[PDB]
């Protein structure tokens, strides 16, 4: 959208999507950014045990119908000073994702359903605390799971 | 305004639908809207009140989302929902009392309080929900300039005007002629009287006429038209026009001969009714013209012939009346009636907090002085404050 | 008669529920009924009026379906919805004024206008919605 | 309506900007809009006229696009542009004359001609361009129900009402008292006269009063208030109230003592001016109340004392006048004034083609009868037809 | 002429748009036109003035182009732009004062100064820009022989003609009859008087008539028509027709009976108005015919009956007047009015530099003598000099 | 001040140009300026109001940039644009009402409100846009000390001064001589009267003279000069100089012999007109000298010779008048006139919020007392507040 890149300043409690949407007026990318700003788990006891649940937009996979609407908005988007080969490459790389609408709506239906059926067999609390060591995720594995 | 109705509609539904033991599929589409509301309202601060004795309250929203993982809603979920709902209900109560209390001569249809000017942004536009009540439907239709209609049961379209008119008079006040009327609420009671009982009128017939102009154009009105106006049918003493002396009125009642009730819109006769009583209909009108006449009875028994001599002393005065009561009507502008309590809520908020008289509304919210001079700026202010009163009447009982 | 109430109930709800910025899950069950209504009403032509000074109007329905892919309804969806709703509201207004004006001594409970006699088929029965008034 | 203004704005700019020899960068953003207009208007057929003597014309659009490859526009491009522009200007001229001639009692703000009902689709919505004129700005603001203002130079807010009032009268007409007035255009000339010159009034002071109600609420009006109304200051003979006899009026002019000019809005005094002449201002008003009084001069030279005897024959009658001229005012509704020619264009189109009298407008477009009964349906029709007249006045000189 | 308007339009826009700190995309299409102007005007020399006291100035253009490489215009660019603009503004000021001062009987629509004859080449044709002002639009439309219209507020269409006419007269001047009039600016005040008050006229009715021929055909004129001409309603002494003796005029004012105002075009009645006052409209006319009549009042009170005896001494003379004021009108030819200042600019330039009287225009630029004999060669000269005055009024305030 | 006009010009253009369905190339240069405006205004907080009843409002700007790339602007872009535009329009409305309400004796041309003192930094200088309106052009030209001109239609250059002068008088008041005048708005009506009609003056000629000094130098004025001042031509009774007694004035009107109208600048005769009526021109002047004279008619009919005896009782008094009406004029300083509404906007803002009387402007914004003593500090304050009123009149209708 022609905007200057942000300097983050770590000390704020505001994530880059959370500053970005207050700086971006689209009604299509802003829907997606405001989803991701406040998707978090919802703490409720079910039969005694506390559980960390998704909202129902992730749960039935309907939220991907907005991410792909926000992605093919970034595909009809001319960039003001990017070189054209890297721009055409990044627009077609977005179109690699935005043409798998149903294939990823159904994938985040399946992922959430497996999380559902295995969350029922939890018997201790599902406490969310930031652990010390982290399980490293490769985004290459996410691109593999997508495509 | 749309987001304020949306906040109140979700809080009403979440007091109604989110109960103990109910199935989750009954509330699965409401919890998502309530979570969207929490996500939108977090991080924002508001300030309500500051006029009259309405206290300044600061509002800060820091709430967690509600759980989406139950099958039947247990009492934990109901109690945390009741906490969040009670805080938001107190917030929207104070926003509505901050908005009904303010007014502007310049553009009254715009929000005047700081909280509702802050809620009128597109950041808060994702709060928005269905707009199903009549006042928010007519708000959204008049925000796009389409035709609206408010359905009123006995609308207060007439200002209080109890007066008379002497077509024939003298300082003796023993041979008078003219009309008397009571315009009150939705009811016109008119009575033309002659003391001579048309003993010297041509063809023993005296023509009366009473023209009531309205302030707003009523549409599809059911009207009970009865003869024999009951209030102007007993003896009374009445002050004169200048208030100097008083004159006596001892009526005997003839029936109204040749009743013609016409419903005028821009001077054109829309509906007319000739000697038909009971329930009548008037489809489109802003002026009501009652044309009744007093005819001297040509055959009289000896009990009647002693009442009306040919000479001067008339101890019994001929009087002919009509009664016209608008039972229900559809009006494009806002009014008050016997069904809603919105004007009562507006006056209760303006009188409870000792509010100074502003530039638009009459002192003390006098509805007679408000419908006597019903300007379009006052119309816009009245519609805005009635819409906010309807919103608060949804939340606060 | 049932389908006429159903048309009017969906048009009332779609003026109420389909607004700018509202969440899609609030309107996810209404857009399916409104699309069923569009699918049923396409290809059909109607003729209203013809008695007194009520003018003869011809009605032709050729509309596209509404999108089912937003998360929050933006103003494009609201404007195309307002167009389709205004055409259907004008249609049902003229059908109701064509039906209130007619009467019959023989069997008055039956529909008298040509448009409501055409709507009383089972082709139009999938328009039907809740009957709550 | 928006697309009709857009067609006319592009045709005006393309007569202005597309000239011979001009640089292409001056017209690079106009040729794209004109090509979008050609692309939108092709394949469509229209039919204008059909009422009165306005002839039925059929319009078919089959045009090629304009070239986008010159550096300086040569005369070939100018000639093909002038051809396409002349055809579209004739089209929009006949659409505007087809729209100004029609009216409706039901909803006058809607387009009435077939061509403008066809242009009100979203297929033609890509024609749309900037809306910079005052009438299309107020059209777009009142299409969303916001506050508007039309700035008028000497507005024709007053209907023509030349009449009088006799507070004291007799059939001899030799000792009269009361006011006379001329309300015309933007000018009120009022004059209260007494024949006795307050020789029996209490404290030798006779109070006059003249209340002019307006039809629409004027805002921020500059008003020249002068004393000594010039028209009612010379001798004249005047017919009576019933028109039976005539009475003579031989005025001598005193100055107005204790002038109080009040500007009432809904009965509330907004502005007041006590014995101040010259240019005054009235910020918000719909009623003008002039309260001047005639005081008998207590010291008179022998040339003055012969004019006003104590007895009955008054050959010189005391007369006191005021003049109030609204120079410029901002009104939310449409009016006519001395600056625009839009009412003249509307009447010229309605009189040129011999148009029958419809349901809304007065016969012959009588502005006195149009502002005497200025109903909101007539207001909507007048605003729509004035907007179309402004569009045609942009194209057709 | 087109390139002179183009120079002035670019200099006006470059004083407006090229400011400090503004974004380059706001001025990206203006700097290219201004650079095209610099590229065209370099290498050329001009010579302005040389008539009267207008000094001879030599103009040489050697300027560098403006930079096209900023994002926000800094103050360096603004200062070098202000230098180049001030030199070009002084040049176009002296070219406009050299063109308004000259005239020709042979073909006045052609440029007369040496500088504007040099600018009328195709070498300078790439200077050309949009032609959006009313005078250059009507210049370009009349250069192709199409219909134009200048919209005037109170046009000076009437020459000053204050005179009278005695239909019945004698050297005693005690029983006179006829009309008096004042034609001034846009206002006709006419008054027919009879000293006998039609005491021997047939049916006690005296017919008056006043025919005003115009010089140019007005179109779509809003006209305030009032009765009772105010200037001819007080007593005055007036010289005779030969100027020998003076006669006295003591008017009392009757109202005008049977007013017929006709608007003639080529002898054909276009519009007619019978006893209608207030604001009227006249769509197409070049002659105004006022036909009012004086009727003796058949019923008179004793205060009136002493004014009009049957015998000869009439100390009170019956007088009946009308007033007709053209508020705004569209005329195809150029005129002067109360809104523009173009005639004032032309006369200021011709009087400031002590210019000799030429062959076309009247001495001292007498507008009464210019509109009295308004020949087409004088029309062409007046339109050319008014167009150049509009150009200079754009640049020089 | 420049950036305030720039904010208002972009908001006006973005209400005009950014509409639904318009092509992107029509608005491609406006969206970049509006994004530069958003980028500049973010992170800044303002505070408006705080004097009288003008409420204190705090302004915080946190908006996203309009960078979405469209070919035709859809309704999403229009709605988010309308939100941002409505917030900025409310901001600039309150800044303009905060600036028109304040004044300073020390340096009035400087900004007085806190918001406009904060906007006068170079951080906000990149907001700046074209300065095309007349008031901001004259603001920018007088900020560099160059010549300006405001074009007024009927300027209010004359303070209200209705008075007289008795060159010959006595306590009997039966043989008077001198001038009377009305200076109001743009109109001078003067009338010299002699009761003897120059029966003992040398050569039967009485010379009158009336000198009107102006407050600011008018330039290129079109002036309607008519004879026979209408207001001083009917009989009236007038209080004396000390206000003790009243004297009678019964005029008969002679024509003005030997009219000499001179237009003085610094005592030098710029223009002179000898016995020429109708429309005249005055190119540069600040004093108007009217020199008319009353000549006794040497030949009189018997109806005239009875009016003017040689002895003392004069029942008919000779009176000679002129009328001078400035239709349009160019003045370097700001004024008020019948065309603009800027003074009305300033007085409406100062009267709506109940503002105390400050050090510079007269109480109640009396224009007569403001142009009576029109000091240069009051001139600077008036020009600044009129410029801000023009800005707000662009945004707020
Ligand atoms: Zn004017």
């Amino acid at each position: 959208f022609g905007m200057q890149r942000m300097h983050y300043r770590n000390g704020d409690p505001q994530t880059p999507f959370q500053i970005a949407e207050q700086q971006i007026q689209n009604f299509q990318v802003a829907n997606w950014l405001h989803f991701v700003n406040y998707n978090q788990f919802r703490q409720v006891v079910i039969d005694g045990v506390l559980n960390q649940v998704l909202n129902d937009n992730i749960r039935n996979g309907h939220v991907v119908n907005q991410l792909m609407e926000a992605l093919m908005q970034l595909s009809r988007q001319q960039f003001p000073t990017m070189p054209v080969d890297y721009k055409r490459s990044i627009q077609r790389g977005i179109l690699l994702l935005s043409n798998r609408l149903g294939q990823l709506v159904d994938l985040t239906r399946l992922l959430s359903y497996n999380y559902e059926t295995l969350m029922a067999c939890i018997t201790m609390n599902m406490q969310h605390v930031q652990t010390l060591t982290t399980e490293k995720l490769q985004l290459t594995s996410v691109t593999s799971l997508c495509m | 305004m749309d987001v304020l109705y949306s906040l109140s509609k979700t809080l009403k539904d979440a007091r109604d639908k989110i109960v103990e033991g109910t199935l989750y599929s009954n509330v699965s589409d409401l919890i998502q809207q309530f979570n969207q509301m929490i996500i939108t309202m977090n991080g924002n601060e508001f300030q309500t009140g500051g006029i009259g004795n309405l206290p300044i309250r600061n509002w800060n929203f820091n709430f967690g989302l509600l759980g989406t993982t139950l099958l039947n809603l247990d009492a934990n979920y109901v109690e945390t929902a009741r906490n969040t709902i009670d805080y938001f209900v107190d917030f929207v109560d104070n926003v509505c009392m901050d908005e009904m209390v303010r007014e502007s001569q310049r553009n009254g249809i715009a929000p005047q309080s700081d909280s509702l000017r802050k809620l009128s942004a597109i950041k808060f536009k994702r709060i928005n929900f269905d707009n199903s009540s009549e006042y928010i439907e007519n708000w959204n239709l008049q925000n796009r300039r389409q035709r609206t209609g408010f359905t009123f049961h006995k609308p207060n379209i007439f200002p209080y005007s109890a007066s008379f008119t002497l077509n024939r008079s003298q300082p003796a006040h023993d041979n008078l002629m003219g009309t008397m009327w009571l315009n009150a609420g939705s009811e016109i009671q008119v009575a033309g009287f002659d003391y001579s009982c048309a003993i010297n009128a041509p063809a023993n017939i005296q023509q009366f006429e009473h023209i009531v102009p309205l302030r707003r154009v009523l549409t599809t009105a059911t009207i009970t038209l009865l003869p024999d106006a009951e209030r102007f049918s007993f003896p009374r003493v009445i002050n004169s026009a200048d208030g100097a002396t008083t004159w006596f009125f001892n009526p005997v009642i003839l029936r109204p001969n040749n009743v013609e009730v016409e419903f005028l819109l821009n001077g054109q006769i829309i509906n007319t009714y000739q000697a038909r009583f009971g329930t009548i209909v008037a489809r489109n009108f802003d002026t009501i013209r009652l044309s009744f006449q007093l005819m001297r009875p040509p055959n009289m028994t000896p009990a009647v012939a002693v009442l009306f001599p040919n000479a001067q002393p008339f101890e019994h005065h001929a009087t002919v009346g009509l009664t016209l009561r608008i039972e229900s009507a559809v009006c494009e502008s806002v009014l008050a009636d016997a069904s809603e309590t919105l004007l009562a809520n507006v006056t209760s908020v303006r009188q409870e907090y000792a509010i100074p008289v502003g530039p638009v509304f009459p002192p003390g919210m006098n509805w007679t002085d408000l419908i006597t001079n019903y300007s379009p700026s006052r119309e816009d202010n009245l519609q805005r404050v009635f819409t906010v009163a309807s919103i608060r009447s949804m939340l606060i009982k």
